[PDB]
This record gives C-alpha cells, sequence and structure tokens, in this order.
DNA sequence: TTTCATTATCGGAAGAGATTCAGAG
RNA sequence: UCCGCGGCGCG
DNA sequence: CTCTGAATCTCTTCCGACGCGCCGCGAAAA
C-alpha cells in the first residue's frame, strides 16, 4: 500500500514529497499537536502532571491542531506503514511519540526515519537504514517539560499570594529578568571617571602631516583626570623636541564571520538593518517558505559538502583564484544560507524590500565565510618627546579577500627612526568612563545562548513574555528593568537560589542526558528535583520571620493623597510601579483606594554620542542621599517630579522636585475608545483588570477576558431571563461589538459562557431587540433542508449574516442582508 | 502523433494496396466496407445483412 | 480564576437458480 | 530466429 | 387464507467447416 510519512514543517514536507513523488503521502504535524493544558487536587488538575503520583500526566491536543490531528486519523488507514520523520533531538522524538499515541495502531505499523538533506542522496538513505523511536530520549524530554511545568504552576501561585496576582516565574523567564535587573543596578550605582587625552599634530622632515596620541609620561600611562593636570602636560609638550623612536611595519590579517545561526542572524539584522528579533524571524520565515533559504531555526553553523562546492564554484567564476582558498575554510539543521548561491537579492521581486535586505545579509555572510581574508599592512610609530611617549597607528588595505562580498561600509607618512618631528598643535580632550550599555533584544538573546539559557524557537518568545508580564520594558530599542522585575528577581533569589542560578539549565541538561543514556531513571530524577523544590516552596510559604518569602513592603513618601492628603508610598504590582495611599491597609471604615500612576522619565540615549551615550545617562541620574546607588525618576504632577533609589525598597531614600513637566498620567497597553476615539488604558481594582478611557468627559470602560487583548464594546446590552445557561445556572444577555452580536451570561466574569444566537431565538424575543437589530429577526429562520440557523459576523465585510449547521459543521448555506432584503444561497 | 501514426498504420481500415493493375487500384480505392471499428464482424454478420 | 517552555506555522439450445401461480389442507 | 494478431486471396 | 411443489422465466454457458498463400505489425524505460 501507500506509505505515510510525517515531518514537523509543512514546507519541508512539500519538498520531501517531491524528491519521493507519489506512492507515498507526506504530511506535517506543524508543531507538537499535544501538550499539557502536601498535594492539592486542583493544583494537579491545573498542572496536568502529578508529582505525588509517579508523575502521571494528562496530555491533550492543542486547541488549534484539531484539524491537523483529525486528517492524520482518516489518512492513517490508507497508509500501510507509518514513517515518523521528525527531528532526531528529544523534542522531535517526543512529537513522534505523541503522533504514535494519537493515531493509535500497532507498534509494527510505525517506523522512525531521519532525513539528512533534501538531496536524493539523503531522502533515499532515509528509508534505507531506519529505526524506531527511542524511549530514553523521549523520557528525557518529558522530564524537562515536567520540571518546567511544576516550577511555573507551583511558584507563580506563591507570587500571587505574597506579591500580586497575574505574576509568573519560570526557569528561563526569571533569569532573563535577573540579567536586566543586574544591569540596571550596575548602571544606577556606577560613577563616571573623568579622563583626558592629548593629541599632537606634527610635520615630518618632508612636510607631511602626522597625528600623534600621548601614551606615556615619565614612563607611566598618560591619563590626566582634570583640566589642570592636562594643562601642566600641554605646557611641557609645547616646548619639547619630538623625535621618532621606532617604526614597526607588520603584516596583519582579518577574517569573515560565520554564517548566521538563528541567534547571530538576529544580531546581524539588528546591527546592520535595525530589525527587531520578531521582525527578522518574520522576514526569514517568508524567505524560507518561498524556497530561498533553509530552516530559520537552527543552532548549527555547519555546511554540507554540496553547499560548500556550490559556493566555491560561485567564488571561482565571479572573483577568481586569489579569492578561492586552496581548500574549504574550516571552523568550529544546517546553517542559514541561500538555497541557491546563484540567486541574487535583486531578483526576488516577489518579496518585500526588507526580506530582500535580509536575504542579502544571509547571502554575503555565506559567500564571504567562504571567501579569502582582508590582508593589511599595519604600521606603528613610536615617538619620544621629553619624558613622554607618543604613538600613531596606520593601515593600508592590500587584499580585500572576504570583504569583497561583505564590505564594512590610515596612511602614515614615511619617517625613519631618529627623525625629528615638528610640533604644530596640541589638542586636549575631556572624556567620561561610560556606564555599561543597556540591553537590546538581539543582545539579550546573545547573552542567553551564550549561557545556554533558551532555544532558537523560544528566544523571541522569551523577549516578549518578560515585557507583557511587566518585568522589563523596551525603549529606543533598549531594555530597562521595571520595578516589578527587580521585586520579583530579589524574592526569587532569596527563596529559590538554585532556580535563579544561571547554570541551572546546564545542570539540568546533564541530568537529562543521563536519563537519555540509561545512566539514571527519569521518575527518580524528577523525585529528587521535586524534593528539593518542595523544600524551598514550603519554606517560602512561611512568614518572613521564619524565612518565608517577604511579602511586598509599602515605602511611604511626602506627597498628598488627592482624596485624603496623607503621605504616599511606592508600590509594585504586576501592572507596573505605582503610588499608593496607606489607607489601602485600613479596614473599610478608614480604607482609601486612591492610586496614582508613576510615569518614569525614559532614558534617551544619543546615538551620536556613541560609547558616551550610556555614560552620560548615568551622569544624568541623581544620586541617593543615604547610599551611593543612583536614582530613577518619575513624574507625579506637571509641577512635581519624584526620584527613587535603585535599591528601593531595600533603600528608603526618596526625593521630590518642583518644575514644569509633560506628565502622561499612565503606562501600559493602548486601546481606542469606540465612543469617543480617545486613548484607553488598563487599570486594576477590586474586580481585577478593567479598561478605561482617558477623556474625563467619557467613562466608557471595557474589560479583560481569558484569551484576548480586550473585550469587544460594552454597547446597547439587552437582557433575556427566558434563555437559560447550560453549563451554569445563569441567564443570557445579548450584546453588540466589533466581534458581532452575541449571547453572554449575566455573571460574566464568573460564568464566562457565550454562544451565538439562533434566528428563532431572536424571533422569540423580537420585541426586546433595539430598533436596528430587528432586521436579524426578519432573516430566514431555517435553510432549504430545514436545518436551523445562527447569526454570524463576516469580519471581512463587517456585516451580519445567517448560516446553518448540521452535525455542528456548516451546511454551506448563507443568507445576507442587501438593500432591505435577505438573499440566500450556497456558500 | 502516435495516435495518428498508429491509426494510419495498423487500423483494419488501412489496407495494403495491391496495385497489380490500374483497375485493381481503382477497384480498391472505390471499395466500401461495413467492417472496422463501429461496424460489424464476420461471425456476427447475419444472412440478412 | 490560573501560571510554565517548545515547535512552526450473432442466435439457438441447454442448465441452473429465482420467482410466481395453482392445488391441497 | 522461432510467436501472436489484423487484413487480402485461393480453392 | 396460507404454504408447498412444479412450471416459467431469467440468467449463465457453449460453440459456429480446413487447408494454404500473402501483407504488417507488435515492447521502453528512467
Ligand atoms: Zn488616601
Ligand atoms: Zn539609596
Ligand atoms: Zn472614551
Amino acid at each position: 500500500g501507500k506509505a505515510l510519512v510525517i515531518v514537523e514543517s509543512p514546507a519541508k514536507a512539500k519538498t520531501i514529497n517531491k524528491y519521493l513523488g507519489s506512492d507515498y503521502v507526506v504530511k506535517s504535524s506543524v508543531g507538537h499537536i499535544r501538550d499539557l493544558p502536601d498535594e492539592r487536587g486542583a493544583l494537579v488538575n491545573r498542572m496536568g502532571v502529578d508529582p505525588w503520583h509517579n508523575w502521571e500526566a494528562h496530555y491533550e491536543v492543542l486547541p488549534g491542531k484539531e484539524k491537523v490531528v483529525s486528517e492524520l486519523k482518516q489518512l492513517a488507514e490508507k497508509a500501510d506503514h507509518i514513517y515518523l520523520a521528525t527531528d532526531l533531538d528529544r523534542e522531535g522524538e517526543a512529537i513522534a511519540w505523541h503522533l504514535r499515541e494519537v493515531i493509535g495502531g500497532d507498534d509494527a505499523r510505525y517506523s522512525r526515519v531521519v532525513f539528512n538533506e533534501i538531496t536524493k542522496n539523503a531522502i533515499r538513505q532515509a528509508f534505507n537504514k531506519p529505526g524506531e523511536l527511542n524511549i530514553d530520549r523521549v523520557n528525557a524530554q518529558q522530564a524537562r517539560r515536567f520540571m518546567d511545568r511544576v516550577v511555573g504552576y507551583m511558584v507563580s501561585p506563591l507570587l500571587w499570594k505574597k506579591i500580586a496576582r497575574g505574576l509568573s516565574a519560570g526557569r528561563v523567564q526569571s533569569v532573563a529578568v535577573r540579567l536586566v535587573v543586574e544591569r540596571e543596578r550596575e548602571i544606577k550605582a556606577f560613577v563616571p571617571e573623568e579622563f583626558w587625552e592629548v593629541d599632537a599634530s606634527t610635520t615630518t622632515p618632508s612636510g607631511e602631516a602626522l597625528a600623534l596620541q600621548v601614551t606615556h609620561q615619565n614612563d607611566k600611562p598618560f591619563r590626566p583626570v582634570n583640566k589642570e593636570q592636562t594643562q601642566a602636560a600641554v605646557s611641557l609638550l609645547e616646548k619639547a623636541r619630538y623625535s621618532v623612536l621606532e617604526r614597526e611595519d607588520k603584516p596583519t590579517t582579518s577574517k569573515p564571520g560565520a554564517p548566521f545561526i538563528t541567534s547571530t542572524l538576529q544580531q546581524a539584522a539588528s546591527t546592520r538593518l535595525g530589525f527587531g528579533v520578531k521582525k527578522t524571524m518574520m522576514m526569514a520565515q517568508r524567505l524560507y517558505e518561498a524556497g530561498y533559504i533553509t530552516y530559520m531555526r537552527t543552532d548549527s553553523t555547519n555546511l554540507s559538502q554540496d553547499a560548500v562546492n556550490m559556493v566555491r564554484g560561485y567564488i571561482s567564476d565571479n572573483f577568481g583564484k586569489k579569492y578561492l582558498p586552496e581548500s574549504p575554510n574550516q571552523y568550529a539543521h544546517e546553517a542559514i544560507r541561500p538555497s541557491d548561491v546563484n540567486v541574487m537579492a535583486e531578483s526576488l521581486k516577489d518579496m518585500e524590500a526588507d526580506a530582500q535586505k535580509l536575504y542579502q545579509l544571509i547571502w554575503r555572510q555565506f559567500v564571504a565565510c567562504q571567501m579569502t581574508p582582508a590582508k593589511y599592512d599595519s604600521t606603528t610609530l613610536t615617538v619620544g618627546a621629553g619624558d613622554f611617549r607618543l604613538k600613531a597607528r596606520g593601515r593600508i588595505l592590500r587584499f580585500d579577500g572576504w570583504t569583497k562580498v561583505m564590505p564594512a561600509l590610515r596612511i602614515l607618512p614615511a619617517v625613519n627612526k631618529g627623525d625629528a618631528l615638528t610640533l604644530v598643535e596640541l589638542t586636549p580632550a575631556q572624556h567620561f568612563t561610560k556606564p555599561p550599555a543597556r540591553f537590546s533584544e538581539a543582545s539579550l538573546v546573545k547573552e542567553l545562548e551564550k549561557r545556554g539559557i533558551g532555544r532558537p524557537s523560544t528566544y523571541a518568545s522569551i523577549i516578549s513574555t518578560i515585557q507583557d508580564r511587566g518585568y522589563v520594558r523596551v525603549e529606543n530599542r533598549r531594555f530597562y528593568a521595571e520595578k516589578m522585575g527587580e521585586i520579583v528577581t530579589d524574592r526569587l533569589e532569596e527563596n529559590f537560589r538554585e532556580l535563579m542560578n544561571y547554570d541551572f539549565t546546564a545542570q539540568m541538561e546533564n541530568s537529562l542526558d543521563q536519563v537519555a543514556n540509561h545512566e539514571a531513571e527519569w521518575k527518580a530524577v524528577l523525585d529528587h528535583f521535586f524534593s528539593d523544590f518542595t523544600q524551598q516552596l514550603d519554606k517560602a510559604e512561611k512568614d518572613p520571620e521564619e524565612g518565608g518569602m517577604r511579602p511586598n513592603q509599602m515605602v511611604l513618601t511626602s506627597i498628598d493623597c488627592p482624596t485624603c492628603g496623607r503621605k504616599m508610598g511606592i508600590r509594585t504590582a504586576s501592572t507596573g510601579v505605582f503610588l499608593g495611599c496607606s489607607g489601602y491597609a485600613l479596614p473599610p471604615k478608614e480604607r482609601c483606594k486612591t492610586t496614582i500612576n508613576l510615569v518614569p522619565e525614559n532614558e534617551v540615549l544619543n546615538v551620536l554620542e556613541g560609547e558616551d551615550a550610556e555614560t552620560n545617562a548615568l551622569r544624568a541620574k541623581r544620586r541617593c542621599p543615604k547610599c551611593g546607588t543612583a536614582m530613577d525618576s518619575y513624574l507625579i504632577d506637571p509641577k512635581r517630579k519624584l526620584h527613587v533609589c535603585g535599591n528601593n525598597p531595600t533603600c528608603d531614600g526618596y526625593e521630590i522636585e518642583e518644575g514644569e513637566f509633560r506628565i502622561k498620567g499612565y503606562d501600559g497597553p493602548i486601546v481606542e475608545c469606540e465612543k469617543c476615539g480617545s486613548e484607553m488604558h488598563l487599570k486594576m481594582g477590586r474586580f481585577g483588570k478593567y479598561m478605561a478611557c482617558t477623556n474625563e468627559e467619557c467613562k466608557n470602560t471595557r474589560k479583560i477576558l481569558r484569551n484576548g487583548e480586550v473585550a469587544p464594546p460594552k454597547e446597547d446590552p439587552v437582557p433575556l431571563p427566558e434563555l437559560p445557561c447550560e453549563k451554569s445556572d445563569a441567564y443570557f444577555v445579548l450584546r453588540d461589538g466589533a466581534a458581532g452580536v452575541f449571547l453572554a451570561a449575566n455573571t460574566f466574569p464568573k460564568s464566562r459562557e457565550t454562544r451565538a444566537p439562533l434566528v428563532e431565538e431572536l424571533y422569540r424575543f423580537r420585541d426586546r431587540l433595539p430598533e436596528k437589530l430587528r432586521y436579524l429577526a426578519d432573516a430566514p429562520q431555517q435553510d432549504p433542508e430545514g436545518n436551523k440557523t445562527m447569526v454570524r459576523f463576516s469580519r471581512k465585510t463587517k456585516q451580519q449574516y445567517v448560516s446553518s449547521e448540521k452535525d455542528g459543521k456548516a451546511t454551506g448555506w448563507s443568507a445576507f442582508y442587501v438593500d432591505g432584503k435577505w438573499v440566500e444561497g450556497k456558500k | 502523433s502516435a495516435a495518428v501514426k498508429e491509426f494510419f498504420g495498423s487500423s483494419q481500415l488501412s489496407q495494403f494496396m495491391d496495385q497489380n493493375n490500374p483497375l485493381s487500384e481503382i477497384t480498391h480505392k472505390r471499395r466500401i466496407s461495413a467492417l472496422g471499428p463501429g461496424g460489424l464482424t464476420r461471425e456476427r454478420a447475419g444472412f440478412e445483412v
């Protein structure tokens, strides 16, 4: 019969089916298809794994792979022998394991094959010497997946109790934040070291110009710290006799870089094209799907022999011998490169301009890495002047080598040892040791991969999660730690030191490899892990005095609460960092729920200042009175501004300043009020999170919901008592918004039960319907087959229509409203 | 091309000219038959036909 | 009500089976 | 190079 | 009125001389 082959990526499938043709049926899982959704049953139900019952788990198809899994089940009967062809790593191995358990059948009906490359010399050997799925590898991945689950579902709740709701913690997530928090504290507590430099313009015995830098005085590195010292020196240099000591000419070399692995591609696109990680991956994705490059997700810089012959073949015809090395350049999925070297970026007229730019970056890196290096003649001049030593360095390109394909975007006059130099002028320059640079998206990814923290397919995702959770923020394409990030990072380091150690992942990988190599058993490894983890969790649950995680700590300040004038304190929530009034901790009688939003002053690093830009930012900050730590700045009134110490709330220094200020009043998500077009902003209160509009004349508020950015509009709601709910005891209400017209349950945040109305329902309650909606009740209630009809929103055309379903599938019949009439036909 | 060539070469309606005498050529060119595709067969031919 | 990371979007005659009609109880 | 088929003619 | 047995119909199965010259065709696989 016909053989069924299954791979992960659709694009790769289409390509395999080709170099294999008919008789076989290639398809893709398009991902995982299945995953997760003393002791506590609710907690275990939520986690989907039971640490107290030998790690029994409850996998379930992804809410977006129903179709995918269903097609494999019907197709499985036609196929004789099923060939699982996912990646050889543990993740791929697990996808194969899940497929086999979702499709059912008998073990012998399944086979495991690994595709080397697309070449027929590979797709052939695939079915030649195959094998079956490895249990040890599979269990290793299950162990990792379960450890990540336990941490996230068991630590986060602790945060909800001790700190705030909506908070999260995770093996990868929490150390990414720690990195930003440490860099933040590093920047705030630093102190620029003013230093001076002196250069001298001179003339050779011939008459040529020669620029020199002062390097030594009395044989000690020349580095004045103030203008006075700089002057004392210039005075001496002005009268000194200058003579050449040494001229060292030496051949030096440089070299192309490696082809871009997911991480390096992101960094190169970020530095040379200003692309953000997510964008770079979007363009790369387009290029891959159009067959121009290989898998956008890879951690290997390797190149096949064919790839290497293809590029050398190209270098040979387009540049000549001097550019082609005697033998392939050596260096320590495949690497990201063009699928065909002969295809230039300019010929991809079906791609966006940015995708062509990315392709060109990938192309040039791939050809250069195979091109010859850039030979230069470097010259170094040593000069003496009294007790000072001066230097001049030059370089002249002799052979571009690899820079021919990857261009980047010096002539020292002839002078011999013993020659005299004539002083023209001395130029002193003041400088300031600059603070460490703030992180960027690609830059943080680079640090993560360096420590083996994340995965190619998760880097981008990590960068976003820490922002959405409110731990850090991006400004001017650079990361800034938010107060909440610092708060959580300190708590986690205090109660879960092991988990917060950067090498936790590396240590975990070692244990996982042991499971994969029969040098340890997975349940035993999870049991050890869980024992340590629970020891920490239980300890964290206790009161601060017993070593229990410290709960948040209001730090007051001299500010008048607009509702009661009292002193005000500085507070952190999952939403951000905010100003609160101590009456929040007083019982209802004396309770005060007034709150103020703290707009921070965003650091605007000047690209033209280069390396100075971060140092001057540190210089810009005030310094705390009680400690050397820098201070971070916030706006409370157009008249008032607030300074807060970096070690807040461990340090309680605060400062308040007067002046004229452009206070925005808010920080967080953006939404546009359907009733007045103004900005709308996200706010927290006794019912959690609602969304509310800045125009004081309008109180229109929307709301957050389980799995979407914000609700559709709270406009013209009509209740019905006569429609009961079915999962809950509630009753159903009829609501309008951009999404459409929908039925929703009167205790909405609790019931969360919604269904589209039937036409017959509307007809039953037609008197209640507002004047416009009446037309929907006119609509034909039943189709020509006598099936029953439901009211749908055609997002592509922003209009209501009516449609009929049988066995829950669409019948393919629809009626629309067109000029006062209802018109009906096959979809 | 293949269909046309095989039709002109192998069809039972593509006879081999005898050309013994001019009258032979004429009487073979003017011949009319009820055989071939869509026609009868020697065995099925009834006495009436 | 609710948190984690990962992966990738001929005709004639004879014989056998099935169906129907006529005779018996 | 051993075969089969299609047409034609002789009795 | 209802069943059983024999007849009748419908479907399936065989078989339609014998020699002998001519002619021109048959198949491809990767
Ligand atoms: Zn107050
Ligand atoms: Zn301080
Ligand atoms: Zn509004």
